[PDB]
């Protein structure tokens, strides 16, 4: 019909914890490991067809 | 009962290694648990879901090889934590650093060596945290180089003075935790406290060296003893509670004040004993009771 979109510089809005610098370096210890892994799933973790 | 300082080598496999069951590592502990042979209940390995239940059977009998790398350079560097050769925000740096080392020197006879010295260095934080608690290392070695530039054994006046070389060594002996003969000043000087309330020099104890045998008065504080300073006479009720007979109570005030600086911790141990109970009758009383120390001014004064 008659549309268009122009972009300029896109970002990032990191946002974590203030985490005490003692801790920082220490808390790590679990993830440090290959043992224990952030691990994440859809609900629906299906696979479809068309 | 109480512990050593947390295992060093542990702390850091208890941070990383697997706790419930580590099916390779506890083989004969899951295998048991599998075969129903467990004493707890024996089938509760039959009423668990079917699948989970695979899991522990080829995971057991087959025994599959789990990651010991980060369990063991961890155990080093968490014992550096504890040993205090890195500070404990070092933690990202030290880790990866030596882990980045073996990243490039995976596979020379040095990491053979590292779990040698990995039961090195957990050994040697238990040998530090037993030798902390006697000071004694950093306190004989100082009062070695005390004895070597005072000159020892140069009492030509009168001698009690050879009594008093053991007196200063009982000291490092009987209380070991705090007590560090520091040589930050050329002057010599030992703490008694973690706070150090009462750190005198051991070089205002050179004024003592031409009052090692003068004339005794009466029983009044001394005509000629006036001269010893609040210094010095800070280091012999120092030495009080350790030596007292020895030097010559009828001599000189070296062992007549000694004998004296019992008398100041012979009324204070009984006023401790007193104080404790005035205080806690405070029921009864109902008041400030400052006559607990206005009567233990009274025992002190009207003698």
């Amino acid at each position: 019909d008659g549309a268009s979109i122009k972009f300029d510089s896109i970002c990032l809005y990191a946002t974590f914890f203030p985490m005490a610098h003692n801790t920082a370096s220490t808390l790590e210890a679990m993830l440090r490991n290959d043992t224990n892994d952030q691990s994440f799933n859809d609900y629906l973790s299906a696979a479809n067809m068309l | 009962m109480m512990q050593d300082a947390t295992d060093p080598a542990v702390r850091a496999a208890l941070q990383s290694q697997p706790s419930g069951l580590n099916s390779t590592d506890d083989w004969r502990q899951v295998m048991d648990r599998i075969m129903s042979l467990t004493a707890r209940n024996p089938d509760a390995f039959r009423q668990q879901p079917q699948a989970n239940r695979l899991s522990a059977i080829l995971e057991a009998v087959v025994p599959a090889r789990a990651n010991p790398t980060h369990e063991k350079v961890l155990a080093i560097v968490n014992a550096l934590a504890e040993n205090r050769a890195i500070r404990p925000d070092e933690a990202g740096l030290v880790y990866d650093a030596l882990l980045q080392r073996v990243a490039r020197y995976n596979s020379g006879n040095v990491q053979t060596n590292l779990d040698r010295l990995v039961g090195d260095v957990r050994e040697a934080v238990a040998q530090r945290e037993r030798a902390q608690q006697q000071g004694n290392l950093g306190s004989m070695v100082a009062l070695n180089a005390f004895l070597s530039t005072q000159p020892a054994n140069v009492p030509r006046g009168q001698e009690d003075y050879t009594n008093f070389v053991s007196a200063l060594r009982l000291m490092v002996t009987e209380t070991p935790q705090s007590e560090v003969y520091q040589s930050g000043p050329d002057y010599f000087f030992q703490t008694s406290r973690q706070g150090l309330q009462t750190v005198n020099l051991s070089q205002a104890f050179k004024n003592l060296q031409g009052l090692w045998g003068v004339r005794a008065p009466t029983g009044d504080r001394a005509t000629v003893s006036s001269l010893l300073t609040p210094n010095s006479r800070l280091l012999l009720l120092l030495i009080a509670p350790f030596t007292d007979s020895g030097s010559v109570s009828r001599d000189t005030y070296l062992g007549h004040l000694l004998t004296l600086y019992r008398e100041a911790i012979g009324q204070a141990h009984v006023d401790e004993h007193t104080f404790q109970e005035i205080t806690s009758v405070s029921r009864a009383l109902g008041q400030e009771d400052t006559g607990s120390l206005e009567a233990t001014l009274n025992y002190l004064l009207t003698n």
